[PDB]
RNA sequence: ACCUCGAUGUCGGCUCGUCGCAUCCUGGGGCUGGAGCAGGUCCCAAGGGUUGGGCUGUUCGCCCAUUAAAGCGGCACGCG
RNA sequence: GCCCCUAAGCGUGUGCUAAGUGGAAAAGGAUGUGCAGUCGCGAAGACAACCAGGAGGUUGGCUUAGAAGCAGCCACCCUUGAAAGAGUGCGUAAUAGCUCACUGGUCAAGUGAUUGUGCGCCGAUAAUGUAGCGGGGCUCAAGCACACCGCCGAAGCCGC
RNA sequence: UUUCUUGCCGGAGGUAGAGCUACUGGAUGGCCGAUGGGCCCCACAGGGUUACUGACGUCAGCCAAACUCCGAAUGCCGGU
């Protein structure tokens, strides 16, 4: 509705092809496919913009208009520039290192834990205390980020674990 | 996660939502979290 | 103090009875009766929405001019019947009045002002009786209280009134009373 | 219990018109 | 705990619980009041609980009026006894209430506090109720 | 605020401008209450320092030929009226602005024509 | 007091089962006035297990040594 | 009573239902949804969202070891204003801070409340085997409400 | 046909309802309250100059099978 009203601009270095309801985008970073909801139709403005229209004004159409617009915008942005996410570590004797396409952690357990890299995603580490994750699909990047974050249980006393750049975790002190 | 027939916005920061037909309230403070059931 | 009549449309009833009245009320018309010194009772119908709007706008006592099949009559709402639960206008009483008559009309009173910390306001009487001509009946009467202490019994006769209005009620009536603020001990003692 | 409640609520059928012997 | 001083007759039939209240259907002692919707036998202890609940939250100012009095009695016979052998003895007193009857009345400057106190009172009664004001 | 209040404010500034010789426009964003009060006290000897709303001043400017200042009302705007002389208040606001570094003068009006910031600086120097 | 008085035989114990979860252990979580071991409360879960003795005919109950525990109930107060 | 078991309508027109409610129930709780009537604000820029200011007597008096806006009681006064409430709270023994209430700058029309009603959700849970539609099955109603056309239906009435 | 049904006409009641300064009781809040029908000096004379009681009165809002100033539809007797 309000969010979906604005047509999505298309940069010059972006190739767009439409085949009925299926939508595909070709760009420098790669290509991806898409499927659009049946009740909503999508049209390509000749001036280099994407137009999404709704036939009715009921609940489902109103809800789906904004979803489709935002999803298309995310897809175009991702195929254009990409997506990245970086983390950081806290504690004593906590380290990370890279081995080929895989990644190894050291959270203080009796054994080291390994993480497998799925397709279309690459890990990058610059320091033993800070590393980064890069990819093209925002949903996949978020999924892997959440999986990485969930490794260690929350600790509101010493804050040992992993978290995002500016994330603030509530902490309380145990006097005893 | 309290479970009571009645759920209310205990503080001025709670927000009431609905999930899978069950009405539950979420808030920044963990204590303020409960659901119907 | 002058007021202007309010216009409404009325129709002559076709049938009389509890069933007919119930049907009319369900349809959305409130039955009413027009009687007065003219010795010619008539029973009519009014539009519920318009009647409620007029009452809300101009209080309980309002001057109404009716269009009875092209004839104009001046009427006053003498009394009303309201269902205790559903809160509808079950029936209305209309009294014919011509300009230059003396009528007895009950008018509500309101209290506004500020009170001292040890002062609590109580309203024993909510309405008073006043005599005035049809077109100058006030819609509200106000009494001001400011910085009173201890016993400050406000007498009905002590109320200031406009010109051309006579206080039918005796001056002995008490309307507003002011007493010392209560206390927890008294509150607990009462009711046991 | 369950048995008693079943019968008395079974009298609300279309045919019986709301009245059934033995409640 | 409200009880009558004495009654001409000590054992009576069950009060009739049919119809709609005719008298006392309007509230004029203060500013806010309560009116009932259902039928029930309000008890003296329930009245006391409601009054205490209102008072403990209203604290300093205002005052409360009660428009009913549980004078009509009810009887109960000793447990583990066969039927017959005469009527029982009076145990608790009740007040008959019908829809439209006004129970409590409160006058207080602050509308928010008044309504909060009234709701606290309503939650202690065995029947549904609605808050009504003085104005038509 | 009510429509009567907005009309009253419009008339108030209209008569204030009529009684004033000239005026200047400045930005009051990022100034603490202490320094605002200090500036008000300093300027209270001759001129007056207040705050005017963009749309309200735009409407009140229709009466006079100061409509050319419409383009200068973008963003926050604090209005000052020089009831007494012209250059004292201008130099005071210039010195305060250069001292604080958080205030930028949008412009001013005199002689029936709007003037750029350079011209405002030159006339304040004069 | 509705079936059974030209008969519906009975309290405990022994042998033999079967079902519910309102859960004793084992299994998975939320919140803590959760530093850790150890604790309080709520949520999901019925696959498996749930000892031997002193006292009274007992039901019920107290006590002696163990383990993870020594669960609550229904089936004519299961079963002549 | 008319989808099949089974004789007859997978009938016609207009609306509601997302829960298998239909085919079990209460005090009470809630941004589910349709209809009818309101007041306030909204082109003089509404609501949310995204930059700045949110102050001086002042730590207001009693109380306490302690009380500074935030265990408690009385006013709940006032200057500067755009706005400061003896302040709704999650903050420390007590200060100090994160803030907030009303308001300014950027986007551009809906935004709130109760009022009365049709349908719905949670509250819901006992022992041999689903077992609270008769079975299969049905939201492409074969469910609910208002109007219209027909049929099947007994030892009832008519016919010999 | 003296039985029964319908219309019309003449008949006595005391329920439902409702009401209370209309009698007997229960009872909610106000007002002056002399005189608690009565207590700081007991003066034989100022007031709870003091938070009471306050009668009778009066403002308003109620309840009753063994209360009724009121009071129906059915029901019953008689006539056509
Ligand atoms: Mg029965
Ligand atoms: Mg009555
Ligand atoms: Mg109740
Ligand atoms: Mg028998
Ligand atoms: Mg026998
Ligand atoms: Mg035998
Ligand atoms: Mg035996
Ligand atoms: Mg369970
Ligand atoms: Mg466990
Ligand atoms: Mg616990
Ligand atoms: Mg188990
Ligand atoms: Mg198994
Ligand atoms: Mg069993
Ligand atoms: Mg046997
Ligand atoms: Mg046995
Ligand atoms: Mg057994
Ligand atoms: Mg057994
Ligand atoms: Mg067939
Ligand atoms: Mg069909
Ligand atoms: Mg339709
Ligand atoms: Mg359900
Ligand atoms: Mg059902
Ligand atoms: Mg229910
Ligand atoms: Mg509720
Ligand atoms: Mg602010
Ligand atoms: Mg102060
Ligand atoms: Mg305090
Ligand atoms: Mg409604
Ligand atoms: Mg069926
Ligand atoms: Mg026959
Ligand atoms: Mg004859
Ligand atoms: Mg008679
Ligand atoms: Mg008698
Ligand atoms: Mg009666
Ligand atoms: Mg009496
Ligand atoms: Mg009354
Ligand atoms: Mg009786
Ligand atoms: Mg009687
Ligand atoms: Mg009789
Ligand atoms: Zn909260």
């Amino acid at each position: 509705s309000r969010i979906g009203k604005q047509p999505v601009p298309v940069p010059s270095g972006v190739d767009v092809t439409i085949n009925g309801q299926n939508l595909s985008v070709k760009g420098p970073k790669g290509t991806l496919t898409l499927d659009v909801a049946e009740p909503i139709s999508v049209s390509r403005a000749e001036d280099g913009a994407i137009v999404v229209t709704r036939p009715d004004d009921e609940r489902r159409s109103r809800s789906l208009h904004g979803l489709s617009r935002t999803l298309i915008a995310n897809l175009v942005t991702g195929v254009t520039e990409g997506y990245t996410q970086k983390m950081e570590i806290f504690g004593v004797g906590y380290r990370v290192q890279l081995k080929g396409q895989n990644l190894e952690f050291a959270l203080g357990y009796s054994h080291p834990v390994l993480i497998e890299a799925p397709e279309g995603i690459t890990f990058a580490v610059e320091s033993p205390t800070k590393f980064s994750v890069s990819g093209i699909d925002k949903q996949k990047v978020g999924q892997i980020s959440a999986v990485i974050r969930r490794l260690r249980r929350p600790d509101p006393y010493k804050g040992k674990g992993v978290r995002y750049e500016g994330e603030q975790i509530r902490r309380k002190v145990g006097k005893t | 996660m309290k479970v009571n027939p009645s759920v209310k916005p205990i503080c001025d920061k709670c927000r009431v939502i609905r999930r899978h037909g069950r009405v539950m309230v979420i808030c920044s403070d963990p204590r303020h979290k409960q659901r119907q059931g | 103090t002058a007021n202007i009549p309010n216009k409404l449309t009325a129709n002559v009833r076709t049938r009389t009875g509890k069933g007919a009245s119930r049907q009319a009320r369900r349809d959305g018309k409130v039955p009413a009766v027009l009687y007065g010194h003219g010795t010619d009772p008539q029973h009519l119908e009014l539009n519920a929405r318009d009647f409620a709007a007029v009452l809300r706008s101009h209080g309980t006592n309002a001057i109404l001019t009716l269009d009875i099949e092209g004839t104009e009559q001046l009427a006053l709402t003498k009394a009303l019947d309201v269902h205790p639960i559903r809160r509808n206008i079950q029936h209305a009483d209309l009294l014919v009045v011509q300009r230059g008559e003396k009528v007895t009309v009950e008018v509500t009173v309101l209290v506004e002002g500020d009170a001292t910390p040890g002062t609590l306001v109580t309203q024993d009487a909510n309405t008073i009786e006043i005599e005035a001509e049809a077109l100058s009946i006030p819609e509200q009467l106000t009494v001001s209280v400011e910085g009173v202490e201890a016993g400050t019994q406000i007498t009905a006769g002590q109320i200031s009134l406009p010109e051309g209005v006579n206080l039918i009620s005796d001056p002995e009536l008490l309307v507003v009373n002011v007493v010392e603020a209560p206390s927890a001990e008294a509150l607990e003692e009462e009711g046991a | 219990a369950k048995r008693g409640r079943k019968k008395r609520d079974r009298k609300h059928s279309k045919a019986n018109h709301g009245k059934r012997p033995n409640a | 705990m409200l009880i009558p001083r004495k009654v001409k007759h000590r054992k009576q039939h069950h009060p009739e619980q049919r119809g709609i209240a005719s008298g006392g259907t309007s509230v004029s002692f203060g500013d806010y009041g309560i009116q009932a919707l259902e039928h029930a036998y309000i008890t003296n202890r329930q009245i006391e609980s409601a009054r205490i609940a209102i008072n403990r939250h209203i604290k300093r100012g205002g005052k409360v009026w009660i428009n009913i009095f549980p004078d009509r009695p009810l009887t109960k016979k000793p447990a583990e006894t066969r039927m017959g052998s005469g009527k029982g003895s009076p145990e608790w007193w009740v007040a008959n209430v019908k829809p439209g009857r006004v129970l409590f009345e409160l006058s207080y400057p602050d509308e928010k506090t008044a309504r909060d106190a009234l709701t606290r009172a309503i939650h202690k009664l065995p029947i549904k109720a609605r808050i009504v004001t003085r104005e038509e | 605020m009510a429509k009567a209040d907005k009309a009253t404010a419009v008339a108030d500034i209209a008569e204030q401008f009529k009684a004033s010789t000239a005026t200047v426009v400045t930005e009051y964003r990022g100034l603490t209450v202490a320094n605002l009060a200090e500036l008000r006290r300093a300027l209270g000897d001759s001129a007056t320092y207040t705050v005017a709303k963009n749309t309200l001043v735009k409407r009140a400017a229709s009466e006079a030929g100061i409509e050319g200042l419409d383009e200068l009302f973008a963003g926050p705007t604090a209005i000052a009226f020089v009831k007494g002389e012209a250059v004292d208040a201008a130099k005071a606001i210039k010195k305060f602005a250069k001292d604080n570094k958080a205030l930028v003068i949008k412009g001013g009006y005199m002689d029936g024509k709007a003037l750029s910031v350079a011209d405002v600086e030159k006339i304040a120097d004069l």
